[PDB]
């Protein structure tokens, strides 16, 4: 399952493949992997499904408190709590999570969490099992501060490639736009983007 | 001192000149006043460290 | 898996005279087929007329030697500066070896 | 009074209050003048540290202590008790830095400190604190100054004051709002702190004082806490000396 | 009288009364503020007094209405140490519940558990009552506008509208006149702005004291969000009344 | 009343503790000792008290470490527990950080330790003052420990019984003994004159003198017998 | 029990007369896949010290937060906790070392290769090795991982032994560090054309240089050969 988060001028758009695979049985063909931990922080899940579901829920207990008492958390702040959980479960679990979020003093930000407990700020991120086939492709077409439309077109294509080349990627390309505008869900069907 | 009212304060100073008179002095000093206080109280002036 | 015990070679040698004692040992320290350091102490004074050396794998050994150097400090302190004999030291090391018996240490010790 | 109320610190009187916490405050009265002067580009802390005799060493004891590298704190009242609350603040601060990978917000610090004080009124195998603590710094959202009562009450402060000579101190702060409606620059609020503490030493006049001033300012200390010392401090001394006479 | 009694919360009197608990109903008027919470038909409003008595404080930070969670507000009357302390439990139980049961915690369930916890603090004698009245407001995800007031003993009952603070009696009377006279249990507006305006008016009536934006702070729970109005947002409201 | 004198967790109406105040009385009943220092040297001179003349004295100097040490005035059991805790800290510092911990940094840990027993229900308070000396990279330091647990950095102090005449001596000669650096004999000399003045019902002997010295080129060393025969 | 996950490569250092140079690639490889390019791996501690970490990147981060807490710990109290009682590298060195023995003791090590480089506040150069296995030795020519065997001779022509540290000057040291950087780009799969170089000098302090490019590229014997085929 390939997932990604890429900055642009007005914010960050998170993209993903919503296929869930146990072996060569598809567990569910759809169903998001874009999981909110906050209104302006959303997260991307890949790897082991179970691990990745549970870990996010724990994080939401922490960031519920965070918002209530001590202000909004930043994208860094949400990532630092994932980073501790993944660090302490370095030897017990494996989770590949991209943290991206939208700010009123940074705009769109990307910090990716590898399978271990590191933290690595990048302005774009690719991860999962499906990502290892589109690394060369995304690299050519990345540029700084795109318009919203180009960003969307770029993510659509890159994820279609991962389905073409990997069986654990699939179903709809969901996108979560995070902007000053608000939150937009976006969905697209296979018929359109197979061509593109 | 602490919690010594006007009367008491005079009691220690006058008392401290008596003490000095016995020792061989004919004027008061700093140490003698301290000794005046140890009459108001039942504290021992000089005792070895093994309870104080 | 993590094997917590590496190896760092070296050779020390002890000779008891009859009014003097030497603890000697080479300064070559290795990891595989590299020479790490051209000069590496190995016999460390600990005072009271005790030199200690604990050689084999170097991490386990520094740690052994260090815990014993704390043991000198507490020995003076609680005994009103009693000097530690070579036989009392020998037994004392045995307590450090048995206290890391099921976390066994992999050094040949010569004092 | 007796009958609880002042013998135990979780027992309430018919007055709906606890008289031991008033007594906690009284020990603050006995403690010495400390101010914090909020500014629009920093925060300034000054303290009066009295000199008992001249055998004491100059500039080597304080009540200014730092948490992180950007939150200054100073306490007045009982000195060793006041040390331990800041120390407890550090242990708390460290936990925030571990989990969230970021310095503490000053309003985050204000909440955690007030929980620690309030806990020492819930049990009776514990003693309350008997110190106020002026604190604050600069963070994301700018400079913030808070002051904590031994009551476990806090509010934001454009000027905070505690210790014995605080009557003079509060009036001078309010004049400072009126004369400069931005509360003045942090550089000159150091000098302003020296003139305050010297007037506050007319309440403490029987002995000598040592003026220690510290700051943490957005661009005048480059967002970090440092001691105000050397030609900056010498200035404060001189301005203050000039202006009492 | 007193003979042990009042020094403990596990000591009853001849009457079975626990005296120390009654002292916290006297300890919650110690901030001198008064609150008003009212219901409309798409909101609950809760309004408390804002005392900034020294200009040495920042009028911003001053408040006793705290955001507990997305859908839950709360007003605190009584001491600042116990305000924060009750907010900690409330914030925490609200977050834990959310994650335990996966779903948001209603006004009533937050009100219920806070009281039980308080009760256990009266059962035991290493704890004490937190002497605050807490009034939780939410627009429910299933029962619409709601107000639950939690008293320091740990009684809880819902309300149409409620008042708290020392000067409660005059506010009780006003609010009785209002709903009796309508014969409906709520304010009739479907614009939440005029309900905040209406809440304001009642408050001025009941107290006898005209207000300013330095003497009010207003919390508004609407369905699916909560917000505390800033000083300039209140201000707008007052000039609608004064000249309608 | 002094019905606030029944607890350690109960402040009086004036905001005092009686427990900490009675502990000051215990210093006074404890044996006199003088601290002083110079940029390059620090000394404690202490009066070694016997219970009688079949009694062979008592050590008033406990060696904390090779760069630290303390002396006492007041309770002997109390000096013993806090010396154990302080020695652990010196070992700790040396084990984990390769470092001679600063005297003043050391003193904030001992201050807390005291206040632990002040905060808690049970735990005996401490009714001893300790004079702390050490010599690190930041030169000589002198701390005066209180039964409150407060820490005071001075160039010179005295505590115990009849110790006020030694403070009046040091004040006068304050600037004199500081400037003497690289000369331990003189600093040693000064501590003897101070504690001469204290005396009542006592005369200095060889075995009343215990001099503890650390400095620029000196380990923490306690001097006794034939080596204080040059300073009796 | 920590297994290699995300890995770096090699930290390279030497000593000269007035200071030391420590320098490192910027890389974060998962497997053989170069996942991250341009990962900072030198971490200043004050300005008297840089500790450089390669080995596991997750554990670099854990130690990052410990060194940050080291300065905070030092910074508490004293107006003389910063220039007479500034963090000497020897102190820094020991703190890491103690935590490795104990973590190792739990069959759960912080998986790292660590070289601490810096100049004391006594003025004396300190360059020393520490690692996951707790092995401690001081040598003037240090390198880690592959370069411990591989790129360590180059620096040893320069500094043979303990009496060759004075004979080396800043210029000779600085260039020697560059010649070795080429070796690691060329002949270890763990490569990065970026590197960082940090100068710690007694008369200048810490001067940090980020993203220097390797140069003197040699591939023209590649042109010379048609190989076998």
């Amino acid at each position: 399952t390939s997932i990604m988060a890429v900055t642009f001028k007005d914010g960050v758009i998170l993209g993903a493949d919503s296929r869930t695979t146990t072996g060569a049985y598809i567990a569910n063909r759809v169903t998001d992997k874009l999981t909110r931990v906050h209104d302006k922080i959303w997260c991307c899940r890949s790897g082991s499904a179970a691990d990745t579901q549970a870990i996010a829920d724990i994080v939401q207990y922490h960031l519920e408190l965070y918002t209530s008492q001590y202000g909004t958390p930043s994208t860094e702040t949400a990532a630092s709590v994932f980073k501790e959980l993944c660090y302490e479960n370095k030897d017990n679990l494996t989770a590949g999570i991209i943290v991206a979020g939208y700010d009123d003093k940074n705009k769109g930000e990307v910090y990716t969490i590898p399978l271990g407990g590191s933290v690595h700020k990048l302005p774009y991120a690719i991860a999962g099992s499906g990502s290892t086939f589109i690394y060369g492709y995304c690299d050519k077409n990345f540029r700084e501060n795109m318009s919203k439309e180009e960003t969307v077109d770029f993510i659509k294509h890159s994820l279609s490639q991962a389905i073409k080349w990997d069986g654990s990627s699939g179903g709809v390309i969901r996108m979560v736009v995070l902007t000053a505008a608000g939150v937009e869900r976006l969905i697209f069907y296979p018929d359109e983007y197979e061509q593109l | 001192t602490d919690e010594f009212n006007g009367a008491q304060l005079k009691a220690v100073t006058v008392e401290a000149g008596m003490i000095a008179l016995r020792n061989g002095q004919s004027s008061v000093k700093h140490e003698d006043f301290v000794e005046g206080i140890s009459e108001v109280q039942a504290r021992k002036s000089k005792s070895v460290s093994f309870y104080a | 898996q993590f094997n917590p015990y590496g190896d760092n070679g070296g050779t020390i040698l002890g000779i008891a005279g009859e009014d003097f004692a030497v603890l000697a040992g080479d300064t070559r320290n290795i990891t595989d087929y590299s020479i790490n350091s051209r000069y590496e102490p190995k016999v460390f004074d600990c005072g009271d007329n005790i030199v200690m050396s604990a050689n084999g794998f170097a991490a386990d050994g520094d740690a052994l030697v260090k815990r014993f150097k704390n043991s000198v400090k507490w020995y003076h302190f609680d005994h009103n500066d009693k000097k530690l004999s070579i036989n009392s030291a020998a037994r004392n090391i045995q307590h450090l070896l048995y206290g890391k018996r099921f976390f066994p240490y992999y050094v040949h010790t010569i004092i | 009074i007796g009958t609880g109320y002042d013998l135990s610190n979780s027992v309430f009187s018919p007055d709906g209050r606890n008289f031991q916490v008033e007594y906690a405050v009284k020990a603050v009265e006995n403690g010495t003048t400390s101010i914090g002067i909020k500014c629009n580009d920093g925060v300034v802390f000054a303290v009066e540290k009295l000199i008992t005799s001249k055998l004491l060493v100059p500039q080597k004891n304080v009540k200014i202590q730092v948490v992180d590298r950007h939150i200054g704190c100073v306490y007045s009242g009982l000195i060793p008790d006041g040390r331990h609350l800041v120390n407890r603040g550090r242990e708390e601060a460290a936990s925030f830095k571990k989990l969230y990978k970021t310095p503490i917000p000053i309003p985050a610090f204000a909440d955690r400190l007030g929980q620690y004080v309030q806990a020492h009124t819930l049990y009776n195998s514990v003693r309350p604190f008997g110190v106020s603590t002026i604190f604050g710094g600069v963070d994301k959202n700018g400079a913030h100054l808070y002051m904590l009562e031994p009551s476990g009450s806090y509010w934001g402060y454009k000027g905070a004051a505690t210790g014995k000579g605080r009557q003079s101190a509060k009036a001078e702060l309010e004049k400072l709002v009126d004369h400069h409606p931005e509360g003045l620059s942090a550089r000159e609020a150091v000098k302003q702190a020296a003139k305050i503490i010297y007037l506050a030493h007319e309440d403490n006049k029987e002995k000598d004082f040592e003026l220690e001033i510290s700051w943490c300012s957005l661009s005048e200390t480059n967002g970090l806490h440092k001691f105000v010392k050397g030609d900056l401090l010498q200035e404060a001394i001189d301005f203050a000396q000039k202006e009492i006479n | 009288s007193a003979a042990g009694y009042d020094r403990h919360i596990t000591i009853f009197s001849p009457e079975g009364r626990l005296y120390q608990v009654e002292y916290a109903f006297k300890a919650t008027n110690q901030t001198n503020i008064n609150s008003l919470a009212v219901r409309g038909k798409d909101c609950t409003v809760v309004i408390s007094q804002k005392k900034v008595p020294d200009k040495l404080l920042d009028p911003t930070t001053v408040s006793y209405i705290f955001c507990i969670s997305r859908t839950i507000g709360m007003v605190v009357n009584g001491p600042i140490p116990d305000a924060r302390n009750a907010a900690l439990r409330a914030k925490a139980e609200a977050a834990e519940f959310r994650y335990k049961y996966g779903y948001d915690m209603p006004c009533d369930v937050l009100a219920k558990r806070m009281a039980n916890l308080s009760q256990i603090y009266t059962q035991r004698a290493y704890m004490r009552p937190l002497g605050v009245i807490l009034t939780f407001v939410s627009v429910d995800e299933e029962l619409g506008p709601s107000i639950y007031k939690t008293d320091p003993a740990g009684y809880y009952v819902g309300y149409k509208a409620t008042a708290t603070g020392p000067k409660q009696q005059e506010i009780t009377t006003n609010l009785e006149n209002h709903f009796k006279k309508s014969k409906i249990d709520h304010i009739n507006e479907e614009s939440w702005e005029k309900v905040v305006e209406f809440a304001i008016t009642h408050m001025i009536d009941a107290l006898g004291t005209e207000f300013s934006k330095n003497d009010l702070e207003v919390g508004v729970a609407t369905k699916d969000k909560f917000f505390t109005l800033s000083a300039e947002n209140i201000e707008e409201r007052l000039v609608a009344i004064a000249e309608q | 009343r002094n019905n606030y004198d029944g607890d350690t967790v109960t402040f009086s109406p004036t905001g005092r503790l009686f427990q900490v105040e009675y502990a000051l009385e215990a210093i006074k009943q404890g044996s006199v000792t003088v601290g002083l220092r110079s940029n390059t040297h620090a000394v404690l001179v202490a009066l070694k008290r016997n219970a009688d003349e079949l009694s062979s004295y008592q050590k008033k100097i406990i060696k904390c470490d090779e760069h630290m040490g303390l002396s006492l005035a007041g309770l002997a059991p109390d000096a013993r527990v806090l010396s154990n805790y302080l020695r652990q800290q010196c070992n700790y510092s040396s084990l984990v950080f390769n470092r001679k911990l600063a005297v003043e940094r050391a003193g904030h840990l001992l201050c807390d330790k005291a206040q632990k027993n002040t905060q808690s229900y049970g735990g005996r308070p401490y009714g001893v003052g300790l004079l702390i000396i050490g010599y690190d990279k930041s030169g000589a330091h002198l701390l005066e420990f209180q039964p409150s647990g407060n820490v005071t950095e001075l160039y010179g102090t005295a505590i115990g019984a009849r110790s006020q005449g030694a403070k009046t001596y040091l004040e006068r000669t304050l600037d004199t003994f500081i400037k003497i650096d690289g000369n331990p004999d003189e600093l040693i000399k000064a501590g003897v004159e101070a504690i001469s003045q204290s005396l009542r019902d006592e005369s200095l002997t060889v075995d009343n003198l215990s001099i503890a010295i650390v400095g620029k080129d000196t380990p923490f060393t306690i001097y006794d017998g034939e080596a204080v025969a040059k300073y009796i | 029990t920590q297994q290699p996950i995300v890995t770096g490569t090699s930290v390279i250092s030497m000593k000269y007369d007035n200071g030391v140079i420590i320098a490192a690639d910027n890389l974060g490889s998962y497997g053989s896949l170069l996942r991250f390019n341009g990962v900072e791996r030198l971490i200043p501690v004050g300005d008297n010290t840089v500790v450089g970490i390669s080995g596991d990147i997750s554990d670099m981060q854990h130690i990052e937060r410990l060194l940050k807490d080291l300065v905070t710990e030092n910074a508490y109290d004293n107006p003389l906790a910063d220039a007479e009682e500034a963090l000497e590298p020897s102190y820094i060195f020991e703190y890491l070392a103690t935590v490795m023995y104990q973590r190792r003791s739990k069959m759960n090590p912080l998986w790292n290769a660590i070289i601490v480089a810096g100049v004391q506040s006594n003025g004396d150069q300190f360059l020393r090795y520490v690692n996951l296995l707790g092995v401690t030795y001081s040598s003037p020519t240090l390198a880690t991982g592959f370069g411990a065997h591989m790129a360590n001779p180059l620096l040893r022509k320069v500094v043979d032994r303990e009496s060759d540290i004075p004979k080396t000057t800043v210029q000779v040291a600085e260039e020697a560090i560059v010649n070795a950087m080429r070796v690691l780009y060329y002949r270890d799969a763990r490569s990065s054309r970026n590197f960082s170089l940090a100068i710690i000098d007694k008369n200048t302090g810490l001067t940090f240089k980020k993203n220097l490019q390797v140069e003197n590229m040699k591939w023209d014997f590649a042109k010379d050969i048609k190989g076998y085929g």
